[PDB]
RNA sequence: CGAAGGAUUUGGUGGAU
């Protein structure tokens, strides 16, 4: 995240600094988190430790 | 006129469709809370459109 | 559909099996109103499909049979919820079968002295293993391929035990096929080697030395070629022969050879040699042939309707057997 | 469990659809749009046939009572007649669908589904409910004209709906909004009107 | 124990199967492709070297190979057997390319016409009994550009193409050629006659041909230019060859071809006028490996196919035009199926087991759903499309 | 038990494994089984054993 | 293997109908043997296939894969009437006497046809023919009284008794060809067989083997056993000189081939 | 776009984009923004391409103030997806940078560009 | 090399031991 965040930042930053005519909202910000915040999500969910699948042994039937 | 070229008309009339894949609706668990479930079906139908 | 066999289920589930000549065997369950699963193909459609599947008695496996010569048991395993096991159903598994050719066999030979066991080839494209014992076993031979549907029908086979265990011991031909493939007994799967005619033709002759160390193909265009089954390289090719090759043959001593086909000549070789001992000429095309190592004798299936022997040692016919109103189809020495 | 496999989809339809039948069976408006929300998705993901296309519909429309569910319902309808994709995609709806869908979706409130901009591609239907309203219903032929020029349908569902109506001038009277209806035809695309008539008399 | 809401809950109990049937439906399934391979054109009669070039004839079964081997063979393909009908070798002459020809008015009349890297091109005349009977053949090469000869270096690449003269209502084939410098030499495809030039700005590449139905026997035909590696142009020939449209293809690198299909075209010609139409689809490579599609119906790409990653050698559309084959002669196996409209690759077919080795050629028949491909070891493998 | 032509095997259901076997092939083929306990009833052309 | 896939020459023997599949789709064409016709009728599916192939005295008689019987006249290159049984089994063997036409199905079942009424007439199944790639109806007088049957063995049936009357020990292999050289006598050969077994109708007997130097394909006799000719695998012609006056098993005494002048 | 100054014509795009394909093969080329700022905090740009129609273009603004302080020649080009398949990546690309190497292969084609991009500065 | 993929591991059953 901190790489992302930081690239993310750039963008942000240098929208501050270069625009001309830069309204005060922030909405290139506002945009900017939710693609972090989706790319920690995704990132979140992700399980490093493997799923154990159901055990279905086929047992032994012997008749009765 | 004949039939085969109605039947290439038929073809011809017939458009594309948005086909669903693994990864379309993974992001509904994210907005999944204190949303109003039929504005959850409209999403349901954007991503699918 | 059309129903051919039912049955319910005696165990305390109220379930149906149901069967149709299509080979589907479907299951409902009556207390739910709903259909649990179907068995889709256990049985063939073209014999018959299901021709009968029951329950038995206070149990959950059920047993199903077919006129494709098989026989087969399907177990309901219990359900994997502690509740609402009957909602919860899982689907049924295969047990245990019993089977064998679909069709009358094509070709037979035993495979080992002891005489417990035959390899089998029928025109279902199958490759059989029948025991002759009491414990009547019967297996399938793999055709899974090595790697560095069914193949046709077998033309021709053989079978040698001298070297079983190590590399492929069997040759076999296949109708309308340019070359042969190797099987092994030991694993019951098909070869890593294929041979080939190498002169276009197709093959009819396949036989082997006592050695186990070459094997033979006679093609359809009289071309011999010799391969090595531990390598499956060719070593050694012959032609004599401008008919196809019927019968190829070689002594336990592995040093004289014999070669017969359908232009009527019967090849004599010296194998470790290599060069021609002897030719001879026979009055009908011949058809088919069996060496007795042990005696050095030969007989040859003629389209005059006989058996002619011929000892390989003095080249000369020593033996000529009449009586069959019409072609014969085969033979075997004692 | 499943996903991409399409022989392995086939087993679940058995499940879920059942469960969207039980859904649409609960008077909850919440139950019902639920089970809008799961069928819509195996008619895309999976090409399902027309009957059972059908069936949904009459089970969708029969305890149809609450406003938002008949917004989601008529999404649905629309876009599982998109994924049918056989003889008889445009084809007519039979006597009883087309008298319970406008029994709860009034002609009316259609006209209002066709007039939004962001209307789902429903073309398929409206060929489909086009040709009902000339089987079943004399009386609304003046409303297939207001439909037809609300959303633009497909080129041979404009044919098939022009030889439908070549059908019904032969049988039925002529009428003002009948020759209108053709006029229609007329005043958009003159040459595929003549080969439906060349075709068809 | 012993509408109506419960319609869709009877309907599951009814049948267990749920996939309607595709044999009723029309349009092929979006990812799930029937192919069986059946045998092959060239085990009857191996080439020599690699196949430069497959063209099926437009109604008779036969199919047309070429190659470096100077070989114009030609096979009688059954599907089965696939035995040689007859077979030219043309001395000094590659072959790069070579197509059947068909007369649009005189549907006797037949014809192929092949060239290479040479400064002339030959054409066979298959009328009448010359295909098969003849013991000797009617040949014409073609080397005269009265007065453009700068403008041209070699006939290697080219096309052939219908012009219907307005004014006399006459129709008659053309053969396409491309220039040093963006330059098109049109001719005429029995007399030679140089008859009209279209020139572009840059590197001429690759070129293609759309017919635009005017009225009942009245066509007009369009001729669309590409560049190498970004861009695009077209022209009216009709109107003495001059330009009528201008559009940049967006992302306008990776370019190497441009093909469009939906109607008439090289591989889907039409037998008479009625049956011209207009192609609703536009392709265009790259050896980048993507594909803009474009809906003929700046344009914006409907897609942009990037399963492939090398040179998009062989751009081709079904004669029926759902099936867009992208195919590489750069690396082995590098051909692609692309569904139209969905824009998706089939994901079945091509497997790692499929032989194609380096394609160079590709050929949709006419009718019946046959895919020829040949590769570098001049080999043409054959493939049936169960759908159709 | 199952028929094989001319002729009648009982199989063991633990392990499909051969119990007994008829003595004698029937002179013509059997059309129907029946099995009861100890007594097998195999039915062929006119006669039943 | 050789492109067409199925033919028949004429009783006249001056025209041959031969089948050929153009791309996926069969061909049907008829060629003038004694000396160009380009119009083939072409079946319009992939899937259909002509499994009969005989000639009606100028129609030919087409039996298919689907389950349905077409005649087709030739001058006009068109189908005049398609014959459809109720089954969809393909059509295995076919044969004519005038008005009558007996197919079969490889369900096994029995047809007749009458080509004047265009009507089924009968459909029937006689036990103990499991299996019938072969039809052929005796020429007995001008109705038929008894019809020859033959899968792998051959079996001779009385229409009116609706049974077998007699069976002879036929080939391993499928029986091919089942042609009726003269009364009591008839040949039969199979497939992937290089034997011929003449076989007396009355007695039973096998009169004759008649071999050749390999596989037959196509079976042609001349007047009343006057002479026979059998094409072979490999693609050579043999004539058999008085097949029916060492006995038992006879070979060919002429045998013709074709070959190019470069070889 | 106005921001964008210079903007090459349809010509000089088109040499551009080719310098910029072979320098990817030769591995010469560093592609997105980030890397073209690196190249010239160590001075190794030789030059630098970016895209006018990036949206918003202020992300790609500073490489004109950093590039005439090192006096390294800059452009700019019409399309962001033309460049990043002239990089040769299955993205679009805002900036790319040649890096400097006067052992390459393809040195006189990235000098000659570079002096028709000085003529258009 | 190559007809609708390849590499490893593993549950169950059957047959011998």
């Amino acid at each position: 995240i901190a790489r992302v965040l930081a690239a993310k930042a750039a963008v942000s930053l240098r929208y501050d600094a270069l625009a001309e005519d830069r309204d005060d909202s922030g909405d290139i910000g506002l945009e900017s988190r939710a693609k972090v915040e989706n790319r920690l999500s995704q990132l979140e969910g992700r399980d490093l430790r493997t799923t154990p699948k159901v055990v279905r042994e086929a047992k032994k039937v012997e008749m009765t | 006129e004949d039939e085969e070229d109605i039947a290439l008309e038929f073809i011809n009339g017939e458009k594309k469709d948005k086909l669903v894949n693994m990864n379309s609706f993974t992001s509904m668990f994210d907005n999944i809370q204190n949303v109003q479930m039929d504005t959850f079906f409209d999403r349901v139908m954007k991503v699918l459109t | 559909s059309r129903i051919s066999s039912l049955s319910f289920r005696t165990d305390g589930s109220s379930h149906l099996s149901v069967g149709t000549s299509s080979g589907d065997l479907i299951f409902y369950d009556l207390d739910r109103r709903s259909r649990i699963h179907v068995l889709k193909n256990i049985h063939r459609e073209s014999y018959g499909g299901v021709t009968q599947a029951t329950f038995l008695n206070g149990q959950p496996i059920i047993v199903t049979s077919g006129g494709d010569n098989s026989l087969k048991e399907y177990v309901f395993d219990p359900s994997l919820s502690q509740g609402s096991g009957d909602v919860v159903v899982q689907p049924p598994r295969y047990l245990r079968s019993r089977g064998g050719h679909s069709q009358p066999p094509s070709y037979i030979a035993f495979a080992d002295s002891q005489s417990h066991f035959m390899l089998s080839a029928s025109k279902d494209r199958s490759l059989w293993s029948f025991s002759l014992r009491k414990d009547a076993q019967s297996q399938e031979m793999s055709q899974r391929l090595h790697k560095k549907s069914k193949f046709p029908e077998i033309v021709a086979l053989a079978i040698e035990n001298a070297r079983i265990g190590e590399w492929e011991n069997i040759i076999t031909a296949h109708k309308d096929e340019k070359f042969a493939r190797t099987w092994d007994m030991r694993n019951k799967r098909v070869g890593r080697w294929t041979f080939d005619t190498t002169d276009d033709g197709f093959v009819k002759s396949v036989a082997m030395s006592q050695c186990g160390n070459f094997g033979f193909i006679g093609s359809s265009n009289g071309s011999i070629t010799i391969y090595n089954m531990q390598s499956g390289i060719l070593r050694k090719k012959y032609k004599l022969h401008k008919r196809a090759v019927t019968g190829i043959s070689l002594d336990g001593m592995n040093r004289k050879m014999v070669s017969c086909g359908l232009d009527g000549i019967v090849g004599f070789y010296d194998f470790n040699k290599s060069t021609l001992l002897g030719k001879l000429k026979l009055d009908a095309p011949i058809t088919a042939m069996v060496y007795h190592r042990s005696s050095d004798l030969f007989a040859l299936a003629l389209d005059d309707l006989s058996i002619v022997v011929i000892d390989a040692v003095t080249q000369r016919v020593v033996r000529q057997l009449w009586g069959h109103s019409n072609r014969i189809t085969a033979f075997d020495f004692s | 469990f499943n996903s991409n496999n399409d022989e392995k989809l086939n087993q679940l339809v058995p499940i879920l659809l059942e469960i969207s039948a039980k859904l649409l069976a609960s008077k909850s408006k919440d139950c019902q749009i639920a089970a809008h929300t799961i069928l819509v998705v195996f008619a895309t993901a999976l090409p399902l046939k027309k009957t059972i296309i059908l069936a949904a519909m009459e089970t969708i429309l029969s305890n149809l009572d609450a406003k938002e569910a008949k917004h989601s319902a008529l999404l649905t309808i629309c876009k599982l007649f998109q994924t049918l994709k056989g003889q008889g995609n445009v084809d007519q709806l039979p006597s009883k669908i087309f008298k319970l869908f406008d029994s709860k979706f009034d002609t009316v409130s259609i006209l209002t589904f066709l007039d939004k901009e962001d209307k789902p591609v429903c073309d398929k239907f409206i060929t489909s409910y086009t040709r009902s309203i000339a089987r079943y219903d004399r009386s609304k032929l003046n409303i297939i004209l207001s439909l037809l020029k609300k959303i633009r349908l497909e080129r041979y569902e404009v044919r098939l709906i022009i030889t439908d109506l070549i059908y019904l001038s032969e049988i039925l009277e002529d009428k003002s909004q009948l020759v209108e209806l053709f006029e229609y035809f007329i005043s958009i695309n003159e040459d595929l009107v003549l080969k439906c008539l060349k075709s068809l008399g | 124990d012993e509408g109506d809401i419960n319609a869709l809950t009877k309907i599951l109990s009814t049948t267990y199967n749920y996939k309607d049937t595709l044999s009723n439906s029309k349009l092929l399934p979006p990812k799930k492709l029937d192919i069986v391979r059946l045998k092959d054109a060239n085990a009857s009669h191996p080439s020599h070297s690699a196949i430069q070039s497959l063209s099926f004839h437009p109604s008779k079964p036969l199919l047309l190979t070429g190659g470096y081997d100077k070989t114009l063979r030609i096979y009688h393909i059954d599907g089965k057997t696939n035995h040689l009908v007859t077979s030219l070798h043309l001395v000094g002459s590659p072959i790069q390319t070579c197509t059947f020809y068909t007369s649009l008015s005189n549907q006797n009349q037949q014809n192929i016409f092949t060239a290479g890297r040479r400064r002339y091109m030959h054409s066979w005349d298959l009328s009448l009994e010359n295909l098969t009977h003849s013991q000797t053949a009617k040949i014409e090469k073609f080397s005269r550009l009265y007065g453009h000869e700068s403008t041209q270096r070699s006939f290697e690449n080219f096309k052939v193409a219908h012009l219907q003269n307005s004014q006399t209502n006459s129709v008659h084939g053309i053969v396409l050629l491309q220039g040093n410098n963006g330059w098109i030499n049109i001719l005429h495809s029995t007399s030679g006659l140089w008859l009209m030039g279209c020139k572009i700005e840059g590197v001429i590449t690759d070129f293609c041909i759309d017919y635009q139905p005017i009225s009942r026997g009245k066509f007009r035909t369009i001729l669309i230019a590409v560049n190498a590696y970004g861009e695009v142009w077209e022209f009216d020939l009709n109107k003495n060859g001059h330009v009528i449209r201008r559009w940049k293809d967006q992302g306008g690198v990776g370019i190497t071809k441009i093909q469009v299909g939906g109607g008439t075209t090289t591989t889907c010609p039409a037998l008479q006028i009625s049956k011209i139409k207009q192609n609703r689809w536009l392709a265009v490579g790259s050896e980048s490996g993507f594909v803009n599609l474009y809906d003929r119906n700046t344009p914006t790409p409907v897609a942009a196919l990037d399963q492939l990653t090398t040179t998009i050698s062989n751009l081709q559309f079904s004669p029926d035009g759902q099936i867009l084959c992208m195919a590489s002669r750069a690396v082995k196996d590098a051909l692609r199926l692309v569904h139209l409209p969905s824009c998706s690759v089939f994901s079945n077919w091509p497997t790692s087991g499929t032989p194609l080795g380096k394609v160079t050629s590709v050929a949709f028949s006419p009718s019946g759903g046959l895919l020829a491909v040949g590769n570098e070891q001049g080999k043409v493998r054959l493939w049936k499309l169960n759908h159709y | 038990v199952t028929c094989v032509g001319k002729t009648f095997q009982i199989y063991d259901a633990n392990t499909l494994h051969l119990l007994f076997v008829s003595e004698k092939e029937t002179p013509s083929s059997i059309v129907a089984l029946s099995a009861h306990f100890h007594y097998v009833y195999a039915a062929y052309e006119n006669k039943v054993g | 293997d050789s492109p067409v896939l199925q033919s028949a020459y004429d009783p006249s023997g001056q025209y041959l109908c031969y089948v050929t599949v153009a791309l996926d789709k069969q061909r049907v064409g008829v060629q003038p043997t004694q000396r160009w016709n380009e119009n083939f009728l072409y079946l319009e599916d992939s899937k259909l296939k002509v499994t009969c192939l005989k000639w009606v005295n100028v129609a030919i008689i087409l039996g298919m894969n689907n389950g349905e019987i077409w005649l087709y006249s030739v001058l006009a290159n068109e189908v005049t009437y398609k014959f459809t049984t109720g089954n969809s089994y393909e059509i295995k063997d076919i044969d004519l006497m005038g008005n009558q036409l007996w197919c079969i199905d490889s369900s096994d079942a029995f047809y007749q046809f009458d080509l004047l009424q265009f009507k089924l007439l009968q459909h029937f199944r006689i036990n103990n023919c499991v299996q019938l790639n072969k039809l052929t109806i005796v020429p007995a007088g001008d109705s038929v009284a008894q019809l020859l049957v033959a899968s792998h063995s051959i079996s001779l049936i009385d229409i009116e008794e609706k049974k077998v009357v007699m069976t002879f020990p036929g080939h391993v292999s499928p029986v091919s060809t089942l042609q009726v050289i003269t009364n009591e006598f008839f040949i039969s050969g199979a497939e992937g067989d290089r034997f011929l077994n003449v076989y007396d109708i009355h007695s039973g007997m096998t009169k004759c083997v008649l071999v050749a130097e390999s596989d037959i394909k196509e079976l042609s006799h001349s007047g009343q056993a006057d002479s026979i000719a059998v094409t072979t695998e490999d693609g050579s012609l043999e004539i058999f000189v008085d097949p029916l006056v060492g006995n038992k098993s006879k070979k060919s005494s002429k045998k013709i081939q074709i070959v190019s002048k470069d070889g | 776009n106005p921001k964008a100054f210079p903007l090459a014509d349809a010509a000089l795009t088109q040499q551009i984009l080719d310098v910029v394909q072979q320098a990817a093969n030769l591995r010469q080329l560093k592609k997105g923004a980030n890397e073209a700022t690196k190249t010239l905090n160590r001075g190794i740009s030789e030059f630098i391409i970016m895209a006018a129609d990036c949206e918003p273009i202020e992300i790609l603004l500073h490489l004109p103030l950093l590039c005439e302080d090192k006096n390294v020649p800059y452009v700019f080009v019409p399309s962001r997806v033309a460049l990043g398949r002239a990089c040769g990546v299955s993205r679009p690309v805002i900036a790319a940078s040649i890096t400097t190497n006067d052992a390459s292969a393809i040195k006189t084609q990235i000098y000659a560009v570079k002096d028709k991009i000085e003529t258009l500065l």
